[PDB]
RNA sequence: GCUUGUGCUGUCUUCGUCCA
């Protein structure tokens, strides 16, 4: 229940998860529930696409 | 994660058959359908197509001497001891000898230590079981004859008692159907019992 | 209509469809008209109102259904034809290395009896598939030497000496169908080794 | 297809002057086009037509 | 899935002596289970002394963590590992890692972490109909086989004796 | 007895969980000179059961999961013919696979297989990247979640003009491609299984 | 509930069995149909009182068939639920949708629904139960059950019963 | 021991015969092979056998 | 299978109230009816039996049977076994382990007691035999749980229901 | 290694056959 909740959360956002962070400071996920899944999502970097 | 698992002659075996190496192997009895049969070899094929092999030392018996071919035909359905299993070319050996075919019975390796198998009660159970199928069915004789009469020994000298010396009366045998004891008063309470074995009889109700 | 007053029950009134409402009593067999729970019965167990709930007979667990979609039926008498992929009495494969026969079909479940006994019920999906083994492949021997085909009845000797009509042969075991094993519709599973041909 | 024999028929579907015929044996042979089945599954020269 | 394993607790909020007694529990009942392990422990690994105490630390840690901060097994296994194991340097100054759990091992002190509470509601029900039956003098066997009760076998025989000898309050309060 | 039950019950259960971790920890297959983890383009034959009539039906699966160019055989796969247009369809410029996948229903698969190695080592036929030339490797694919993802409407609803065989190779193809997602897809079903 | 009926059974004989013992040999076949039968119209059929006297008539012989065909009538007693009717039971099995109670040979299914809430279902406990505070329902326990609706199946009948009123539940 | 039903219904093809006779095998043993102990409770159901 | 004595039962167009079985509401049915019919044709009573007087019949019958085949040469597993039928066997012996676990009367001369005060009493010459085993069986042991668990004894207060179920308590052996 | 396939229209009209 809570993976299709945030399904729906990040489309609501726009369907693009910039940052790790995002998922607490978009009000996304809870705390506890954040401090466990941060390090098992990830978010493919491309340096091209990211020069700073 | 570990490297994408590559399947060994036992997991294609399986695949392939659905039979595992456990369940299909040295030693079993299976019923093969015949598919060719010659002088020297046989060639069967088993439930799950894997195609057999009998030779001539595995098709007849040691004291029989007629060809394999008047002794089997095409399409018959046989059972069969298996000899060895080729798990990787899908082909196995098999034995038709009565040694291989009959004896194995106890396939599974049961541990009957006697510390830990009640040895006593399964024999006694066995041996119980035997006596059970040593039973058999019968019922009584009818025989349509003048002089005939459907009684015993004792019943038929007290019928005999009421009437002269001379008649003669017909009984059923103990000694089985294919007897007929003849009983015939030979003086006041003196009576004889002589037992006839019939031959060549159409029916056990029949003369 | 129905009242404490004996001379207002012995009336009959006409009165339009637009204003009755149904009445389902607790413990009453009801069949499913129509939604995603079409044609199952079962006994009355709560009526909450608009929202019935009763325990099922082909599932065998409670439902919950609007009164709207019930109708009284005492009897279920429901078909299974057309659904599924398995006729009654298939010889299926549950998965790599099980087999069973279908013993009674549902219309979303199915109840197989194994080799070796044991019940199992399933959705039609998890079934691995369905033998379609050749005539040839449908053959077995008894312990006398005796040929046995499928339609051939053949009896015990071993163990309760039972008897039946063969009707499917999956390597030694036989499939067989009998009149008086009443507990899973005459379909018990034997060896071929247990039995003898009549 | 019929339970007769079809042996007796030429190319061209019909049978020759001169040939031996018994009771049912097909003599004009004649098929008509049919909407194929869900044989495209794969049946490659055994897909009736 | 923690939501879903403790949808059955009535209360899952210990008081600190009954989650002192809770990792106790847990510790003894991984002792038992894992009799082998720790004896494979004391024999291989003779050189380093009071294993079995870190053993105990280990099993204390892990149950904190469960309980207190609701850490879920994979969290634990990846970002906590240095908790499930123990390093010491040999006198030929050999870095030697003991792996003291696995986590097959997390997933059963979460079984034990849920089991626990069935024994805990059990014994709080039995301590209060000893409240209700209020006893003179405290009874020496009654608190001789509570205080070292830990299955709820050996609370149900409590139970029994209790109902038995003072059937009379029992017949009181309310066969 | 029910200490015995709860213990043995305990003990069982953790060894259908280590059987189950066994079952489904496999990374996809690992093309030559490439790292691991790299999804490779897989290329599944199967002609069914392998009757006289049966055909053999081919699906190609380029890395970033699309199926690509589903084509039929319209000759016996014992014949020369059969071989020639394999060998054309293997060679062809838009199509370049990394694997060859083989499973069936019954023991003819080995033909098949056997005729699929002998004509890729015979025509050299190599992996094609468009210096070091690796022939393409030929497998026996385990069909555990091919068999019932066949037959779910998800896979029907998905590919609605195919037949069954087809949803049978894109089942073999995407199980080579990743075999934890296809055991994740089939929900229900998975507890099922042979475990 | 046990009553006494007159039942009648209709037998078929093959030609290979005209024999003296005719008489005997349909009396043990109607004993082997009938002892331990279920029918949904009777209930269950326990015993058939005088088994060794039931008269059964001359048969009539089939016309096309050969076979003859027996009228048999006899008195057996036969024990039937009724809807709406409490009686003892003994719990079977322990299941966290419901237990399940045997009433002499019919089995009777109570779910949680029809179960008061204070009856907590305790998997926990050896063996698994419903317990209250002051009650412990568990298998081989007395339990007093009214029976609510009986499903009738072609040889089988199925019963529902209910503990949430008054003078039922433990006994 | 067996009852009744377990003393026809127990066949070699079954596989309660593993435990058909069985005796002196202590508690101890038994965590290492769970499935024995657990066929014969299964059979102890089915009313064919009774664990003593 | 069996088919009972009572025969006909045609197409109509009324339906009627008293179709469905209830215990209740004393319907009993057409074939659980108050008047039946024996095999001459002559009136015939419905008979009810509690769990006592099933109990000495099961096993007066089932002794009968088992000396009768046994050429005229008392425990419960070797009498149930002597029917014919598995099935029937374990029919046979799960109501003998019912009605030996809820015996209320093990005795002849109780059983026969009981039936006669059931009977021949005033009050109960009026009472449904379906109550007179219901009560008999279920050993209540208040007027009013009797009422509660039979609800056809509340319209029947003409009934001297308290001292006929301490009667019964009296009989029944503790 | 290779195996054999499993059925039939309807409705009118006319001309005939053997009696009557």
């Amino acid at each position: 229940r809570k993976a299709a909740g945030l399904i729906q959360s990040i489309q609501r956002i726009g369907s693009n998860l910039v940052n790790r962070a995002h998922l607490i400071t978009e009000q996304l996920t809870s705390k506890t529930v954040f401090l466990n899944m941060a390090s098992f999502v990830y978010i493919v970097f491309d340096p091209d696409v990211e020069r700073n | 994660r570990r490297d994408f698992h590559i399947l060994n002659e036992a997991e294609i075996f399986q695949l392939l058959t659905r039979e595992t190496v456990d369940s299909f192997r040295k030693g079993m009895v299976i019923p093969v359908y015949v598919r060719k049969v010659e002088s020297s070899y046989m060639s069967v094929s088993t439930q799950s197509l894997i195609a057999g092999n009998i030779q001539r030392q595995d098709i007849l018996e040691p004291n029989d001497r007629r060809d394999p071919r008047e002794v089997y035909s095409v399409g018959q359905t046989v059972r069969a001891c298996i000899l060895d299993v080729d798990y990787y070319n899908f082909k196995c050996q098999l034995s038709l000898l009565r040694q291989f075919t009959e004896n194995q019975v106890a396939g599974l390796n049961v541990n009957r230590n006697p510390k830990f198998w009640d040895i006593e009660s399964e024999n006694r159970d066995r041996q119980e079981e035997i006596d059970k199928q040593r039973e058999e069915s019968r019922e009584s004789r009818v025989i349509k004859h003048p002089f005939f009469h459907n009684m015993k020994s004792k019943e038929a000298e007290d019928y005999l008692a009421a009437r002269p010396v001379g008649d003669v009366v017909i009984r059923p045998s103990s000694k089985g159907s294919n007897h007929i004891t003849i009983s015939w008063k030979v003086a006041p309470q003196l009576y004889q019992h002589i037992d006839v074995l019939e031959e060549n009889k159409d029916d056990a109700n029949a003369i | 209509l129905h009242s404490d007053d004996d001379t207002i029950n012995s009336e009959t009134v006409e009165i339009p469809t637009s204003d009755l409402r149904k009445i389902f009593n607790v413990g009453d067999h009801v069949r499913v008209i129509h939604g995603k729970h079409t044609d199952d019965t079962g006994l009355i167990v709560e009526v909450n109102g608009d929202k019935v709930e009763f325990i099922s007979n082909q599932t065998k667990r409670t439902v919950i259904v609007f009164s709207n979609y019930l109708i009284k039926s005492t009897d279920s008498t429901v078909s299974i034809n057309e659904s599924g992929r398995f006729e009654l009495h298939d010889l299926v494969q549950v998965n790599s290395d099980l087999v069973g026969i279908v013993i009674r079909a549902q219309k979303d479940s199915f109840d197989v009896l194994c080799s070796d006994g044991k019940l199992l019920s399933l959705p039609p999906v998890s079934i691995y598939s369905k033998l379609n083994l050749n005539p040839n492949q449908q053959i077995a021997i008894d312990s006398n030497g005796v040929e046995v085909k499928v339609g051939d009845t053949v009896r015990e000797f071993t163990g309760e000496r039972r008897q039946g009509t063969i009707l499917h042969v999956y390597r030694n075991f036989l499939f067989l169908r009998s009149r008086e094993i009443v507990e899973n519709q005459g379909v018990f599973v034997t060896s071929s080794n247990r039995v003898k041909t009549i | 297809l019929k339970h007769g024999t079809y042996e007796k028929l030429d190319e061209d579907g019909l049978i020759a002057p001169g040939v031996r015929v018994s009771g049912d044996d097909i003599i004009i042979g004649k098929t008509t086009p049919i909407p194929p089945d869900t044989e495209e599954l794969g049946q490659r020269t055994k897909y009736h037509t | 899935r923690f939501q879903a394993y403790r949808k059955s607790i009535k209360n899952y909020k210990l008081s600190d002596v009954d989650y002192s007694n809770e990792r106790d529990w847990i510790v003894e009942q991984l002792k038992l289970e894992k009799r082998d392990f720790l004896q494979h422990l004391t024999q291989a690994h003779s050189s380093v002394a009071h294993l079995e105490e870190k053993f105990e630390a280990s099993v204390k840690k892990i149950v904190d963590f469960i309980a207190i901060e609701s850490f879920e097994v994979p969290f634990i296994w990846n970002h906590r590992r240095d908790y499930a194991l123990h390093t010491y340097n040999d006198d030929s100054n050999n870095t030697i890692i003991v792996k003291l759990l696995n986590e097959d091992d997390l997933w059963r002190i979460v079984q034990l972490d849920l089991d626990y509470h069935s024994i805990h509601d059990k014994k709080a029900a039995l301590s209060s109909i000893y409240k209700q039956l209020d006893l003179d003098v405290v009874d020496p066997t009654y608190e001789e086989f509570f205080g070292s009760a830990r299955t709820l076998s050996e609370l149900q025989d409590i139970d029994d004796y209790l109902t038995f000898n003072y059937s009379s309050q029992v017949k009181n309060l309310t066969s | 007895k029910e200490s015995i039950r709860r213990d043995c019950e305990r003990v069982l259960y953790f060894q259908v969980k280590n059987s189950f971790t066994k079952k489904i920890d496999q990374a996809p297959y690992q093309p030559p000179t490439y790292a691991k983890g790299t999804i490779p383009r897989v290329l599944t034959l199967s002609f069914g059961e392998g009757n006289r009539g049966d055909a053999v039906l081919g699906v190609f699966m380029d890395d970033s999961g699309d199926v690509k160019s589903q084509i039929k055989f319209d000759e016996d796969f014992q014949s020369r013919d059969f071989s020639d247009s394999l060998t054309r369809y293997i060679k062809s410029n838009n199509i370049n696979p990394d694997i060859i996948g083989i499973s069936g229903f019954n023991i003819h698969t080995k033909k098949l297989f056997d005729k699929v190695n002998e004509l890729v080592n015979e025509e050299r036929l190599t992996i094609e990247y468009d210096s070091d030339k690796h022939l393409i490797r030929v497998i026996y694919v385990n069909d555990e979640t091919a068999r019932l993802y066949q037959h779910s409407s998800k896979s029907s609803a998905e590919y609605p003009n195919r037949p069954q065989l087809a949803k049978y190779c894109i089942g073999l193809a995407k199980y080579i491609q990743s075999p934890l997602l296809e055991y994740l897809a089939l929900d229900e079903s998975m507890y099922s299984l042979h475990i | 509930m046990f009553f006494l009926k007159d039942l009648s059974l209709i037998l078929t004989l093959h030609p290979s069995y005209f024999g003296p013992q005719m008489n005997q040999y349909l009396r043990e076949k109607l004993l082997t149909d009938v002892e331990g039968t279920c029918t949904g119209q009777f209930g269950y059929i326990v015993t058939v009182l005088d088994g060794m006297n039931i008269d059964v008539g001359k048969g009539r012989i089939i016309p096309g068939s050969g076979s003859a065909e027996f009228e048999v009538k006899y008195r057996a007693v036969v024990w039937k639920p009724f809807k709406g009717e409490v009686v003892d039971a003994i719990v079977s099995n322990v299941s966290p949708i419901g237990f399940f109670a045997d009433v002499g040979p019919l089995n009777v299914f109570v779910s949680t629904r029809l179960i008061p809430d204070n009856l907590v279902y305790n998997p926990s406990n050896s063996p698994p139960a419903y317990m209250s505070n002051d009650e412990l329902i568990t298998k081989g326990s007395k339990v007093r059950l009214k029976v609510v609706g009986t499903r009738t199946d072609v040889n089988e009948i199925y019963a529902i019963g209910s503990i949430k009123e008054d003078f039922l539940g433990a006994i | 021991e067996l009852t009744e039903r377990g003393k026809l219904q127990i066949e070699p093809e079954s596989p309660y015969f593993d435990f058909k006779y069985a005796k002196n095998r202590p508690i101890s043993a038994l965590t290492a092979t769970p499935d024995l102990y657990l066929r014969m409770i299964q059979a102890e159901n089915d009313g064919l056998v009774n664990i003593k | 299978v069996s088919t009972s004595t009572v025969g006909a039962r045609r197409r109509r167009a009324k339906q009627q109230v008293d179709d469905e079985e209830n215990a209740t509401l004393l319907r009993l049915g057409p074939e659980f009816a108050l008047k039946q019919y024996d095999h001459d044709g002559n009136e015939h009573d419905l008979i009810a039996l509690s769990l006592s007087e099933s109990r000495l019949l099961i096993r007066e019958a089932l002794k009968a049977r088992s000396r009768a085949r046994n050429g005229g040469v008392i425990d419960d597993d070797e009498l149930a076994k002597v029917t014919s039928g598995a099935v029937a066997n374990g029919v046979v012996k799960k109501t003998l382990d019912y009605l030996n676990t809820f015996a209320r009367f093990k005795d002849e001369e109780t059983c026969t007691a009981v039936d006669q005060l059931l009977h021949n009493s005033s009050d109960c010459s009026v009472l449904h035999p379906f109550e007179i085993a219901q009560l008999s069986s279920l050993g209540c042991e208040d007027v009013d749980e009797a009422i509660t668990l039979i609800p056809s004894l509340a319209a029947k207060k003409e009934v001297n229901l308290q001292r006929i179920l301490d009667e019964l308590n009296r009989l029944e052996d503790p």
